[PDB]
């Protein structure tokens, strides 16, 4: 800033950029379609598990 | 766009593939398959049963006893010619 000499817009700017400071929370949306696709996931997960685990002995 | 999923399809699978037919059938094939040459009946008799028992299994298999069958037409039909001339 003091560089500028001529300053005139860096507390603009500066302040400008304080303001947006907080800029945008995150994205933490998924919690129930996610958990969906890991219930497909565990539910064909243990059905191949179970029939493998019986088979091999089988 | 996610996280696909096919390790785990194998549940559901097994049914169309050409080892499971395979498979399906000699299971079924090796239950009741005698283990170790049991129930043969190697003794039985009813008046006619040791003659193919003593001669006519594959372990001695031979004609002889025809011989003896044509010895019994030897045995019969000549003492037929004792019936007829």
């Amino acid at each position: 800033r003091s560089v500028l000499k001529n300053t005139s817009v860096i507390d603009k700017i500066e302040s400008y950029v304080k303001q947006y400071k907080p800029v945008k929370i995150d994205a933490s949306k998924q919690l129930q379609v996610i958990e969906s696709f890991e219930k497909h996931a565990m539910t064909n997960a243990k059905e191949t598990e179970s029939l493998v685990s019986k088979e091999l002995k089988d | 766009v996610s996280t696909l999923i096919p390790p785990k399809v194998v549940s559901s699978k097994n049914i169309g593939s050409a080892p499971n037919a395979k498979r399906i059938a000699n299971v079924v094939h090796f239950y009741k398959s005698l283990p170790q040459g049991p129930a043969p009946a190697i003794k039985a008799n009813t008046r006619l049963a040791r003659y193919k028992a003593k001669y006519f299994d594959g372990d001695n298999a031979s004609g002889k006893p025809l011989w003896h069958f044509a010895l019994g037409i030897i045995a019969f039909g000549y003492s037929m010619e004792y019936y007829f001339h």
